[PDB]
């Protein structure tokens, strides 16, 4: 039923927040939004990106050699008649 | 003797201005003892960050001993003359006065005078009184009840000097220096500033000649006759939360920017807080005190008590309540007043305001319940209102509110604004200002 009341013992801090009317919703989109987006991008791309990277390639490489396994290898009939 | 007549009976409050710009004033009673005081428009909205608290170590000092008069000479002095001296600092208002028997109405103006112009700012007991203030601010923040407007005004006059405490930061009574309070004292104290007022068995006459004498500055300049005016404070929909689970209750504060002394409406605002009153775990009424919410809250167990308030200031002012309550009740207790506080705008009645007005001029009268406030009224009158207003007047200001203009006026002021938030102690289930913003409509 109620939570808001029991969650936990906090002491000291004090917050201090404006109406949403007082502010702007998006504000210092470069001054601050942007540079952190970045931010984020940079320090997570070394972690994500390999192992996709690889799985890329492991598609390439396979699809190629399937498809090599297709063409007909003239050595097969150069010594027929 | 119908009330209505002995309204138009009491005596006319009579004001004198000097060529110095001081005004006196009084109202005249056949009272053997009286009330005389000057009431300085000064306060901490006028000091700035460098000697936020002057305006409080002063008010510690003006009672020390002049230059003409020491410590003991003075004291000696007042205390054997049976009187009382005493007075306070606001933010916008600063006060001194004295309880006297209107036979010493003339001595006493003398001591008032030498007290705002010859302070004696002894350097030796600045540095102890330097230790008082610092000891009071240990006690004083161990009044929920202050802290808590204090943080109200900090929060919604944000950034302005009205969010400053009147008795200033720890840093400046720490480093204040005679200096710093000897210039307050003469940016400040002066007297097209200042307001002699006094109430009881006193000749106006007799009043303003002793007024002359003492009160005797020079205006050679057309800057010393000017009253600056303030720089106007910013008021912002916010909130301050300060918890601490481990206090017994909470407090919480909300509110809106009032109008200001001069404006009529407050009327009308002082009836609609007269409807929703204000409560508290004593009142013998119970159950069935008139106050919904004071009933709700009954009937809840919502509050060891809740008021309302319409605190006003020359441009600005606050318009809210405050309530403390056990740290799961906060919630329902929040509901319910700003509950009320639609229901003030979208649906009062002609019945509540009838018993609101009634309680109105109740409290007013109350308000000049002997010498001592009645000076205070006459002091900040003239200080805030600019001349004096007759129970007459004000009795007559409120019989012209009704319930449309009650929710006017509140919807004005209320509907759908952003307000102030301040809350103290174990608030964890009173929660999110937007849930908060949202009780500001419909209901």
């Amino acid at each position: 039923g109620i939570h808001f009341g029991n969650l936990a013992r906090v002491r000291h801090i004090i917050t201090y927040s404006l109406s949403p009317f007082e502010q702007r919703a998006i504000p210092n989109i470069f001054s601050d939004a942007l540079p952190n987006v970045w931010r984020r991008f940079s320090s997570q791309v070394f972690k994500v990106a390999p192992p996709f990277l690889g799985a890329y390639l492991l598609y390439s490489w396979g699809t190629q050699e399937f498809e090599r396994l297709k063409r007909k290898n003239p050595a097969d009939y150069e010594n027929d008649q | 003797a119908t009330y209505a007549q002995t309204l138009q009976n009491i005596p006319e409050t009579n004001v004198t201005t000097l060529d110095n710009g001081l005004r006196v004033a009084s109202e005249e009673s056949s009272q053997p003892t009286c009330t005389v005081g000057v009431w300085i428009g000064a306060g901490s909205r006028y000091e700035n960050e460098k000697n936020n608290g002057a305006g409080y170590f002063v008010e510690h000092l003006a009672f020390k001993g002049t230059k003409k008069r020491p410590c003991a000479a003075f004291e000696k002095e007042v205390e054997s003359m049976g009187a009382h001296f005493n007075g306070y600092t606001s933010r916008e208002q600063t006060a001194f006065y004295i309880k006297a028997l209107s036979k010493d109405m003339p001595k006493v103006v003398e001591l008032l005078a030498d007290v705002v112009q010859n302070c004696a700012l002894e350097e030796s007991q600045i540095e102890k009184e330097r230790g008082v203030i610092l000891q009071e601010l240990k006690e004083m923040d161990n009044d929920m009840t202050n802290v808590t407007f204090d943080y109200l005004h900090a929060t919604a006059f944000q950034g302005t000097a009205l969010a400053r405490t009147v008795e200033g930061t720890t840093e400046n009574i720490k480093h204040l220096t005679r200096a710093d309070l000897a210039s307050y004292i003469d940016t400040h104290f002066k007297a097209p500033r200042m307001v002699l007022a006094a109430a009881g068995g006193i000749s106006h006459k007799e009043l303003v000649d002793a007024a002359r004498q003492h009160f005797s500055g020079v205006s050679f300049t057309y800057k010393e006759d000017a009253v600056p005016i303030l720089p106007r404070c910013r008021f912002t929909g916010s909130e301050i939360r300060a918890r601490d689970d481990a206090l017994p209750v909470a407090h919480v504060a909300l509110a809106v920017e009032g109008p200001g002394w001069a404006d009529p409406d407050n009327v009308v605002l002082h009836v609609a807080n007269a409807i929703i009153g204000r409560y508290d775990r004593t009142f013998g009424g119970g159950k069935h005190l008139s106050s919904r919410l004071a009933a709700l809250a009954v009937e809840h167990k919502l509050c060891h008590s809740f008021q309302t308030f319409n605190t006003s200031y020359s441009d600005t002012g606050l318009f809210g309540f405050h309530f403390v309550a056990d740290p799961l009740s906060i919630d329902d207790m929040m509901f319910c007043a700003q509950g009320e506080w639609m229901r003030l705008c979208t649906s009062t009645t002609e019945s509540e305001v009838k018993r609101a007005k009634n309680h109105l001029r109740s409290a007013m009268v109350a308000q000049l319940d002997g010498t001592t406030p009645v000076c205070e009224t006459i002091g900040s009158h003239l200080l805030n209102y600019g001349r004096r207003i007759s129970l007459e007047e004000w009795d007559s200001r409120i019989s012209a509110v009704d319930a449309r203009m009650v929710r006017d006026v509140c919807s004005k002021y209320i509907y759908d604004k952003c307000p102030a938030l301040a809350a103290v102690g174990p608030i964890e289930q009173l929660l999110d200002y937007n849930r908060i913003r949202s009780g500001m409509y419909w209901i």
